């Protein structure tokens, strides 16, 4: 952290420090979890405004930094193809075409959380200010957990997602010796984001923050 | 007038409490709890 602090070109002020970057697990040993917490500190005459339970920024946290590990991987097998270009056939184009078909579905599932839990959500608490209102307000925008599918009523569509984000991890290992082997994993993938456009269409008849998402993951196509 | 000076000095400590921070109709019940814990707060800063 201390070194990721000098990269940022903002910050490093009073309100820079206090980012304890501990851990609440110890992992044993291909998955898409790494447990790992970012907590914030502050003294006393703000304490008693900013609870001490509002450890639900771990919980969307943890969320974020997930994704991160996607546009990187992802990035890796773009970076890591580069390399072998001479070398066009059938095996080779067919391959790349893979990885355009997987990346959009990460740019643009990501676009959405760049515009719900960071710009809309923060119009609202921002317009909205301006004693004991802060603490409503405050529990107000946070409950960016809502519009952000950690939410326990629309959980179903997030354990979907586990499934998209682990086969690109696989498809990340295989780095043409196992070509088929890959064929058939993209082949899951294709399934899956068909079977995710019409598990939240089933969730509109029963919440407008995922009538966006539908508009988001389905362009021109069905 | 009896009950009245009464009254008006069985409530003089009670006075200085609300001095501190600074049936009946709940609009304003509520309130007072908040409007003197600010004062004890602001006291410590």
């Amino acid at each position: 952290l201390s070194k990721a602090l000098q990269c940022s070109l903002h910050g490093d002020t009073p309100h820079a420090s206090n980012l304890s970057l501990a851990l609440k697990y110890l992992p044993e040993v291909p998955d898409v979890l790494s447990c790992l917490e970012l907590r914030y500190k502050v003294d006393w005459p703000l304490n008693i405004v900013i609870t001490e339970g509002c450890s639900k920024y771990s919980g969307v946290f943890s969320f974020l930094l997930q994704l991160k590990l996607m546009m990187w991987a992802l990035k890796d097998v773009c970076f890591h193809l580069k390399r072998t270009a001479m070398a066009g056939s059938v095996q080779f184009r067919q391959l790349q075409l893979f990885k355009h078909e997987m990346q959009h579905f990460v740019k643009v599932i990501q676009g959405y959380i760049a515009n719900q839990i960071l710009h809309v959500t923060w119009c609202e608490f921002r317009a909205r200010l301006a004693l004991e209102e802060i603490q409503r307000a405050h529990a107000e925008y946070l409950h960016a957990v809502f519009r952000g599918l950690l939410t326990e009523k629309a959980a179903p569509v997030m354990n979907v997602i586990h499934s998209i984000f682990s086969l690109v991890l696989k498809f990340r290992s295989q780095l043409h010796p196992n070509f088929a082997l890959m064929q058939q994993s993209y082949n899951t993938f294709k399934y899956y984001s068909h079977f995710l456009f019409k598990v939240v269409t089933k969730l509109v008849n029963r919440q407008p923050h995922l009538e966006d998402f539908l508009l988001r993951i389905n362009f021109n196509n069905y | 007038p009896v009950l009245l000076s009464l009254l008006k000095t069985s409530c003089e400590p009670y006075t200085r409490f609300i001095h501190d921070w600074v049936v009946f109709l709940k609009h304003i019940a509520h309130d007072i709890y908040v409007c003197g814990k600010t004062i004890n707060l602001l006291k410590l800063c």
